[PDB]
């Protein structure tokens, strides 16, 4: 699994991999990794699929009610909040890693990272998943301030890429979603769509 | 707020022996719409009748013959919400004796459990 | 007529009417009679025998709470027996804990915690559904030499030099008042509360008739005998 | 006859006298005023002093529910201390699960919900107060709420409770307060205390100002000791002619 | 054990094989891997099979609840979310793993649901000891959008290849065709194995047997 | 520890070492392993010394109460089935006691050896500790029925002193009682050394 | 009438009855005194005593070594809140590791004590406090109420005929402030004294004294320690 | 996994005298090999006549000493009298015993005076057993500086030797030699010694510096 | 916590004259990586206390959330009283030890800085409930490599002032980055003074490399 | 662990281990433990310091590979 979320200046860009593994054994190839919580709210689920889908279920559930109560859209920083005290609460018997990313009226665009533990940290962009770390300094070194939506969708593209070629755990399509003000955009990269590097020979 | 309810009984024996609250209930019962059991020989009808007080309504909104299982049946006299929980109660009961015995109920073991609530 | 109010409500005078209703029901309870003196406490119970039938020996008005403390009770001994429990348990607790005896004033806050602890609502299976109907003087002798400590319903307790307890307290109180002096000795207030007792009692005072205990720096709880009873009443 | 004795039996007429008993409680205690401008919330409490042995600031009657939020309260003031209570166990929950601030709208209504519990059973009593909240936030701006013995939350330019409210009422009404700032506000609502006030039937009572807004920067506090007496200087010349 | 499913251009087949054994031994032939759920949802079962089995009785039960409520006919979604959270909240403690199918106003959904509560939503599963030779047949075979009878077909195939290439697996192929208009419990669906014929007899008569004691009660 | 009880016509003779060891360091020499519960009951300590202080003086408030409420002395007996049921409750959470519980009701002189194990036998000589086999072997040899009052402390200590000499974890000082039909007496408390001029001199 | 016998049943006028009936159960309690100075608050307590040959009841009560209590009404009342008391004092120096402050404690005394006045089957606490405490802010005198509702007071006076101690509170607040400890407690005497009749005088056996301080504990001074603070009062004015 | 303890080193010691007590401890608080701080003495003062030592685990000493601290306050609330040595100590084994099964680690001695105002000391074993002793060392280095204190206190294996009554002076000097051989042998003894010393006028403190090392 | 996830170095902690200064760098390491490296150690507890955590960073999350809500409800009150420094490092012992006494402990070493009354306060925590004062403190690696210099500067010298007490933290920020493997070059410096607490970063130590050469 | 009570002061062979008084520091309590291997860039084997030798660690406590 490798999840990204990157900010631009109107919103968010997520992506993740479709590959869900038993094993050896890939139980799921098109497997959807992001997950809507709110209109403008995703998460990318890394970890136990159990635990993740049980964790979003009962978030999405809150934050309908939460929104409902308040007649007003929920902030990204509400709906991070609320994962991280669900997975801290239980930080014993959850093994989830999620990454919160949406727009806020109030706050733009934001990323938020709530690790294995139940720590909660906004960042510029996040990547988690077992392939993630194969891209740590690939994104270190490709990352820039003020890039705009296309940027950060070839960024996350060419990072999921990059990390589905050297992870076994991780392959299948790029699903990517761009977050803004204006709603969310989705789109799947497979087959010849997904970014290409040569391997070296000789 | 509290969740406490009252603890004592509210149906109590009159110097008569009689418990007036059932009859009062069977007052409210003899009050309210007709309604008709037939049993054929090759089945059961039950009838009854349902009129709104005003065309305003919704005839094919609430039903006053409900199924209980595949195979029983339910109609009433009476107060409608009453009836209702009752339809819940032996719903779920059916529904608990088949997880049981994995045979649908028969009329007379759900008929017990209902008047036993 | 008795169902119209809750067990805690107030009066418009400011006395709860259980309470009050429980003090009224000590008055029909039998004379008993506790003197402090320098050299110990001594309690006198009238035991108020109806039938020659009964034996007196089975009446325990006069108990021991524990080695150094000794209750005498009036009104309702059936309601008295658990508060003479908690007491003995409260006594061996604290030897358990402290390695030491128990003050008579400590057991008799204890015991006194005990008076409003009852009511209807928020209650536990098994609580106390109404007030205690019990008069409890309790003597003994601590560090402090001898006390002599009077509890009542309402949860309050005083120390006492002498009081009386029971139907016939407002007249003994008065012959206490007389009698009592902070010189007397232990047989003179045996004396004096043997006389009184035989003052305020239907019948004669006799060996079996009344109870007659005292507690004495060195000495444990003692409970007179027949012959010792016997010997006391022979000149009043 | 009999049927105004528990919050759980309807009178034939549809009422349940309780809450309305719970109200009349509310009617006679002195009056507690509030007016939401366009930068703030001002609260004003007319303090009647019962005994001259009572120090400087006893039995207070506004409260900082959260940072941002302030109750001003009207009635028994034990009720008024547990709903208080209750709004500051509210404001934490909120922040400790959402993780920021509580808008006042919702804060109201949990409290006006935990208000109306109390009307429903004869297990329990009503409230016998009623109060004001106020607070100020950048996005959400001035807010101010009113909640009564029964439950019923409102939104509110200005709001009076207590045994002069109708006249405070008025005494508001004539107030242009939706271009006004707290500090003009706060001598209006020390002119109205004082108008309002019962010389007669009342010997003293002070003057228990405070407010939340920009000039606070959003936190609710006790209006400083120099505006406070320069409202009162105005109030007292006001009164003057 | 081979549970298979594939979703076709108007419904759900389901397969099963009909082998039940009990450690490296053949307890049943004919096993019905095959649970009904609702009129228009059924069930394929692998894992603990009392788990499954009870796990889809209360299921179909309180699926019955709700439709006697609504009125309506259920919903594989809300079948699917029952399942989840129940098995969720025991944390993998009831083993059953299911391959959940059906039609409702929405058309026709396909589950895999795991013993620890996650599901996927795919056109095609496999489950059991023998899914992975039925996943390469849908692998090498499936299209979308196939007719009934092709999609019966693919099922037939893939469960056959767990037949044949798994231990666990044997004996008879069952179908379910669920579709919007009718649905189709076939069972068995084909019969690829069979007993081998006689060549001889066995020594089999009456008393042959010697009896100690003998008894005998007659019932009225 | 080494605690040895045995009856005889003139009551029941308790003997106790008094050396406390915590691995193999001797945290006291000083110890007093006989337990006056009452001016009637004894116990002894063997195993954990917190273990069976705290519920032999548990013991002791329950003989206070039941004599208080039902005026008359608990029985031996009586007594040690109320430790034995105490003990009960906890088996197999780590207690070690093993106890005796001695004293003179109605029923005569009365010795019952009570563990944390659950076991509750009356017997008439007991041995209890890690040096109770030497003890018990020198007992044996030397015990009677019939024997004297001075012959009985002179066993006791013989035998109490022969386990410390054999024992690691015995030692320090004997000490010995008499419990009579009228209450136990502290007969004394002699040092293993002064016994040892005693005897091997 | 229907009215007031139940603490969850509001009157028609807006009333709870059972509070006042409780507030009557204060007022029936002997009179006791509080005041304070800039760095001492005393209570100083008008014993009662059943009968001759009874010693005078207990009126002033330990809580924590710089909160002192002084009670009047229902006893045992008043040993369930000193109990509470003491407890949470006790909780604030085991987690915090300092005095507990006397006007938190007041709080949830008062938060304590609403909750009975709620719900049906209970009653109000038939007690009133007079709670003399020194903390980082001075020396304190509070008065709680079985209305759950208290008080902070520069002098205060509860139970029996209290109103004429009011009075020369109220008369001698002005100097209350500036006064030594000798002082202080001789004010606190003579308005004590107010509350007693003319042929009544303050003695030994029937005052008891509680003084806390910047550099004094709470301690209470009762049968012969009272002497010293008795000596130089004067005579009655009439 | 996870360890509930730790051992933070501190020994202390208590001398029962005819009409004094003494208690005196290190101040050193360490874990494994370091040093916490220089500045942690083991000695608490709990009433006028009673002073308590607590080494080991230092987290359940700091829990335990303000239990005894919060039990002191109640008993003088109930009871209207301080408690003596003897109920402090008996109250102390009740603590312990009732953590039988998660026991403090902790060692604890009191030293104090009786009701006769003779000197007391009193030793605890972590579950609460305690006896009565004229004198104990108890924490990291008590196997080194018992043995000492049996030969000079009690005259032990000497012969020809008056058992003197101990004085004040011949205490107090023989206490800070065992801590400075203590200092010398053990590595959690150092950094300063602590004596607290428990007569009918009061409780006096006095420190007295260790090796550094 | 059974097994911290995210986990915070060293944190430095060091009277002087006037206040007390806390260090700690602004790195999460997940394991040996080093995942979050903007992330802040160093939180304010009132206007006269500082608080710097190391160990779980969900953990310290956690505990800051709870010890600002109590913050907040004291300030609230209104009534003349604030926590001091002592009384929160209490607090903090409290807590750990309760949650050591069920076997779920909050996975860290917290320093307590503070400046309340004119004197200053340094206080230790760790997750067993082990707690005490000291004119300077260094959990972790800085226990090891950090206090032996803040010591020998200390016996030297026992008061320092503030700009001392900042050169010494730097260099021991300096030592910390040269010698442990899971610090970061990018720290914070908090002071707390009679002027309340300030959070001074990210800033960066000066590091030599000329033994590479030799 | 180390509080192990009574077990070898009642009999003297058994599974129970423990004299009449608790002492973890006399009952293998680990006191300062520290891994052979502390302070070394790779682990020891098993056993290569023999119990009872005189053992000088390579590193303080936390420095094991």
């Amino acid at each position: 699994t490798t999840i990204m979320a990157v900010q631009f200046d109107g919103g968010v860009v997520l992506g993740a991999d479709s590959r869900t593994t038993t094993g050896s054994y890939i139980a799921n190839r098109v497997t959807d990794k992001l997950t809507p919580i709110h209109d403008r709210i995703f998460c990318c689920r890394s970890g136990s699929a159990a635990d993740t889908q049980a964790v979003a279920d009962a978030v999405t559930y809150q934050l309908g009610f939460h929104s409902i109560e308040l007649n007003e859209p929920p902030l990204v920083h509400t709906a991070a909040s609320l994962f991280k005290e669900m997975c801290y609460r239980y930080r014993e018997d959850l093994m989830a890693g999620i990454i919160i990313a949406g727009w806020d009226p109030q706050e733009g665009g934001q990323v938020y990272s709530v690790p294995m533990g139940g720590m909660m940290v906004r960042q510029p962009f996040a990547i988690g998943g077992s392939g993630s770390s194969y891209i740590y300094g690939y994104v270190d070194a490709t990352y820039r301030e003020g890039m705009t939506k296309e940027e950060c969708l070839q960024f996350t593209a060419n990072a999921l890429a990059l990390a589905m070629e050297r992870d076994g755990s991780s392959g299948g399509v790029i699903r990517l979603a761009a977050i803004a003000e204006p709603g969310v955009e989705r789109q799947v990269l497979l087959g010849d769509q997904i970014p290409k590097f040569t391997i070296a020979t000789l | 707020m509290a969740e406490r309810g009252y603890s004592f009984s509210l149906t109590t024996f009159s110097p008569s022996g009689k418990l007036v609250q059932i009859e009062y209930a069977l007052a409210a019962v003899a009050g309210g719409a007709p309604s008709v059991g037939i049993k054929a020989a090759n089945g059961v009808v039950l009838a009854t009748e349902k009129k709104q007080k005003s065309i305003l309504y919704d005839e094919r909104s609430v039903h006053k013959v409900e199924p209980i299982t595949k195979h029983i049946g339910l109609v009433y006299s009476g107060m409608g919400p009453d009836y209702r929980v009752l339809v819940h109660r032996a719903r779920k009961l059916a529904q608990q004796y088949y997880l049981v015995y994995q045979e649908p109920i028969p009329t007379a073991q759900l008929v017990q459990r209902v008047a036993s609530v | 007529s008795e169902y119209d109010r809750g067990v805690n409500t107030f009066s418009p005078e400011g006395r709860l009417f259980q309470v009050e209703y429980a003090i009224e029901a000590i008055k029909l309870g039998s004379t008993a009679i506790g003197i402090q003196t320098s050299e110990g406490v001594c309690l006198a119970v009238e035991k108020r025998i109806t039938s020659p039938l009964m034996e007196p020996s089975s009446i325990e008005k006069i108990v021991e709470i524990d080695a150094h403390i000794g209750c005498a009770m009036s009104g309702l001994i059936a309601d008295a027996k658990t508060l003479i429990d908690k007491a003995r348990v409260e006594t061996q607790n604290h030897w358990f804990t402290y390695n030491e005896t128990m003050t008579v004033e400590s057991v008799t806050q204890a015991v006194s915690n005990l008076a409003l602890q009852f009511g209807e609502e928020d209650a536990d299976p098994g609580a106390m559904s109404r007030p205690f109907g019990v008069a409890l003087l309790f003597g003994g002798v601590d560090e402090k030499g001898p006390q002599l400590f009077h509890m009542d319903p309402s949860g309050t307790f005083v120390q006492c030099d002498a009081r009386a307890i029971g139907s016939a307290s407002e007249g003994a109180q008065s012959s206490l008042q007389e009698v009592y002096h902070k010189s007397m000795t232990l047989k003179e207030a045996i004396k004096s509360s043997l006389i009184i007792l035989k003052q305020v009692m239907e019948e004669k005072l006799n060996a079996t008739n009344i109870e007659l205990a005292t507690v004495q720096p060195g000495q444990n709880f003692h409970m007179f005998t027949k012959e010792e009873l016997e010997e006391v009443i022979k000149d009043i | 006859t009999g049927y105004d004795l528990s919050a759980s039996t309807f009178s034939p007429d549809g009422r349940v006298f309780q809450v309305e008993y719970a109200m009349k409680a509310v009617e006679n205690s002195s009056t507690a005023i509030g007016i939401r401008c366009k930068d703030g919330v001002v609260f004003g409490v007319e303090k009647l002093v019962l005994s001259k042995l009572y120090e400087e600031g006893s039995n207070k009657r506004l409260f900082n529910v959260d940072r941002h939020v302030g109750m001003a309260v009207a009635g028994l003031l034990a009720d008024a201390r547990s709903l208080a209570d209750i709004a500051r166990e509210e404001a934490s929950n909120f922040r400790s699960n959402f993780g920021y601030n509580i808008p006042l709208k919702h804060l109201a209504d949990r409290v006006a919900m935990y208000v109306h519990a109390y009307t429903l059973y004869s297990a329990v009593r009503p409230f016998g107060c009623s109060f004001m909240l106020g607070s100020y936030s950048v996005n959400d701006g001035a807010q101010l709420y009113m909640i009564d013995p029964s439950g019923v939350s409102y939104g509110y330019w200005g709001c009076a409770i207590g045994k002069a409210r109708q006249a405070a009422k008025t005494e508001i009404e004539k107030l242009q307060m939706k271009e006004m700032t707290c500090r003009d506000v706060v001598k209006e609502v020390a002119k109205i205390i004082y108008i309002v006030h019962d010389e007669v039937k009342d010997k003293a009572f002070e003057l228990e100002l405070s407010w939340v807004g920009e000039i606070t920067n959003g936190r609710h506090e006790i209006v400083p000791k120099d505006v406070r007496e320069e409202a009162e200087k105005y109030a007292k010349e006001s009164l003057k002619e | 054990t081979t549970i298979a499913g594939v979703v076709y251009k108007d419904g759900i087949v389901l397969g099963a094989d009909t082998r039940a054994t009990e450690g490296m031994v053949v307890a049943d032939k004919n096993c019905s891997k095959i649970h009904f759920i609702s009129p228009n949802i059924y069930c394929c079962g692998a894992g603990t099979a009392a788990d499954t089995d009870m796990t889809t009785q209360l299921i179909s039960s309180n699926l019955e609840l709700h439709s006697l409520s609504t009125g309506r006919l259920p919903r594989v979604v809300t079948a699917n979310r029952m399942l989840k959270q129940m098995l969720f909240r025991y944390q993998g403690y009831i083993g059953a793993a299911l391959v959940l199918g059906g039609v409702d106003v929405t058309g026709p959904h396909l589950y895999s649901i795991y013993p620890h509560g996650s599901t996927d939503k795919l056109p095609y599963v496999t489950m059991g000891s023998g899914s992975l030779a039925a996943m390469a047949v849908f692998e090498d075979k499936f299209r979308p959008d196939m007719e009934e009878e092709e999609a019966k077909k693919l099922v037939s195939e893939a469960i056959a290849a767990g037949i044949f290439n798994d231990l666990g697996s044997g004996s008879n192929i069952d179908l379910c065709v669920i579709s919007k208009s009718k649905l189709d419990f076939l069972r068995p669906y084909s019969v690829p194995n069979k007993k081998g014929t006689r060549f001889g007899r066995y020594r089999c008569e009456k008393g042959t047997n010697a009896v100690l004691t003998e008894k005998v009660t007659t019932l009225e | 520890t080494t605690t040895l009880a045995f009856k005889f016509r003139h009551g029941v003779i308790v003997a106790a070492d008094s050396r406390a060891t915590a691995g193999a360091y001797i945290a006291s020499q000083t110890v007093k392993k006989v337990i006056e519960i009452n001016p009637y009951l004894l116990g002894t300590m063997a195993g954990g010394a917190a273990d069976c202080s705290f519920w032999e003086r548990l013991l002791a408030r329950q003989c206070r109460i039941y004599e208080l409420r039902n005026k008359e002395r608990i029985s031996v007996a009586a007594a040690s089935k109320l430790l034995a049921n105490m003990v009960y409750q906890y088996k197999g959470m780590g207690l070690s006691m093993g106890t005796m519980i001695c004293g003179w009701d109605k029923r005569g002189p009365g010795l019952y050896y009570v563990d944390s194990e659950g076991n509750r036998i009356s017997g008439a000589t007991f041995s209890v500790g890690s040096g109770s086999v030497y003890a018990y072997g020198v007992m044996d040899r030397g015990y009677s029925y019939d024997l004297e009052v001075e012959e009985a402390y002179d066993l006791a200590r013989r035998a109490i002193y022969q386990a410390t000499y054999r024992d690691a974890y015995s030692g320090g000082s004997v000490s010995l009682y008499h419990v009579r039909e009228d209450g136990w007496i502290r007969v004394s408390s002699d040092n293993v050394a002064d016994l040892h001029d005693k005897y091997s001199g | 009438n229907q009215y007031d016998n139940d603490v969850t049943v509001w009157s028609p006028q807006g009333r709870i009855h059972q509070i006042e009936y409780a507030m009557e159960a204060v007022k029936q309690g002997s009179a006791t005194v509080g005041l304070k100075s800039k760095t001492h608050a005393v209570l100083v307590a008008l014993k009662r005593a059943q009968s001759e040959l009874a010693a005078h009841q207990k009126k002033i009560l330990h809580v924590d070594n710089h909160i002192g209590i002084s009670i009047a009404g229902l006893t045992a009342d008043a040993r369930l809140l000193c109990n509470f008391m003491r407890q949470e004092c006790l909780d604030s120096r085991f987690v915090f590791d300092r005095p507990l402050p006397v006007s938190r404690l007041v709080s949830l005394i008062g938060s304590k004590t609403q909750i009975p006045t709620q719900r049906y089957g209970r009653r109000p606490y038939g007690v009133g406090l007079l709670i003399a405490g020194y903390d980082d802010m001075g020396p304190h005198i509070f008065q709680t109420c079985p209305s759950a509702n208290y008080f902070d007071c520069r002098a205060m006076s509860i139970g029996a005929r209290s109103q004429s101690a009011r009075t020369y509170l109220e008369r001698h607040m002005s100097e209350f402030m500036e006064c030594n400890l000798n002082e202080l407690v001789k004010h606190g005497l003579r308005a004590l004294r107010e509350t007693l009749p003319a042929e009544q005088d303050l003695t030994t056996k029937n005052v008891s004294i509680g003084i806390v301080g910047k550099d004094l504990e709470f301690t209470i001074y009762d049968d012969d320690d009272v002497s010293p603070f008795l000596e130089g009062l004067e005579e009655r004015p009439q | 996994r996870f360890s509930p303890y730790a051992f933070n080193g501190g020994t202390v010691l208590a001398i029962a005298g005819e009409d004094f007590s003494i208690v005196a401890s290190d101040t050193r608080l360490s874990e494994g090999f370091s040093i916490h701080t220089r500045d942690s003495p083991k000695c608490y003062k709990l009433t006028d006549k009673t002073v308590i030592g607590c080494s080991g685990f230092h987290g359940d000493c700091l829990t335990l000493t303000k239990i005894i601290e919060a039990r002191l306050k109640m008993y003088k609330h109930s009871n209207n009298k301080a408690m003596t040595t003897g109920a402090i100590a008996a109250m102390l084994s009740t603590i312990l015993y009732s953590r039988r099964f998660f026991p403090y680690y902790v060692y604890n001695i009191i030293g104090g005076l009786d009701e006769e105002g003779k000197g007391a000391v009193y030793s605890f074993d972590p579950v609460g057993s305690y006896q009565r002793d004229s004198f104990k060392a108890g924490g990291s280095a008590s196997a080194m500086l018992q043995p000492l204190l049996d030969n000079q206190v009690g005259f032990k294996n000497m012969q020809n030797v008056e058992h003197v009554p101990l004085s004040l002076d011949r205490a107090m000097r023989l206490v800070k030699d065992v801590f400075i051989s203590a200092a010398e042998r053990d590595v959690y003894t150092g950094d300063a010694l602590k004596v607290c010393i428990v007569t009918k006028e009061g409780i006096r403190g006095e420190t007295v510096p260790l090796r550094k090392d | 916590t059974q097994n911290p996830m995210v986990t915070g170095t060293s944190v430095l902690g060091l009277k002087f004259e006037g206040g007390v200064v806390i260090a700690a760098d602004m790195l999460g390491s997940y394991g040996s990586l080093a995942r979050f490296r903007n992330i802040s150690r160093i939180m304010r507890v009132n206007n006269s206390t500082m608080l710097g955590a190391s160990g779980d960073y969900a953990d310290f999350q956690y505990l800051k959330q709870v010890l600002g809500q109590m913050v907040i409800d004291e300030e609230l009150l209104g009534d003349g009283h604030s926590y001091s420094p002592k009384a929160i490092h209490s607090w903090l012992t409290r807590a750990m030890y309760s949650r050591r006494s069920k076997m779920n402990p909050l996975w860290n070493t917290m320093v307590i800085g503070g400046y309340a009354d004119g004197e200053s306060f340094l206080g230790y925590v760790d997750m067993l409930g082990v707690a005490y004062e000291a004119p300077s403190l260094a959990t972790g690696y800085g226990a090891y490599l950090a206090q032996p210099l803040l010591r020998e500067v200390l016996e030297k010298q026992p008061v320092l002032s503030q700009t001392e007490a900042r050169e010494l933290v730097e260099r021991c920020m300096r030592v910390l980055y040269y010698r442990d493997a899971r610090s970061y070059n990018r720290f914070q410096i908090a002071t707390v003074t009679e002027k309340g607490v300030e959070i001074e970063g990210p800033l960066s130590a000066e590091t030599n490399w000329d033994i590479a050469h030799m | 662990g180390p509080f192990v009570v009574g077990g070898e002061d009642l009999d003297p062979f058994g599974p129970r281990r423990g004299g009449m008084i608790v002492d973890p520091l006399r009952s293998g309590f680990p006191r300062a433990l520290i891994d052979p291997s502390s302070g070394l860039p790779n682990r020891l084997p098993p056993g290569a310091v023999p119990p009872g030798a005189r053992f000088d660690p390579f590193g303080p406590i936390g420095t094991s590979p």
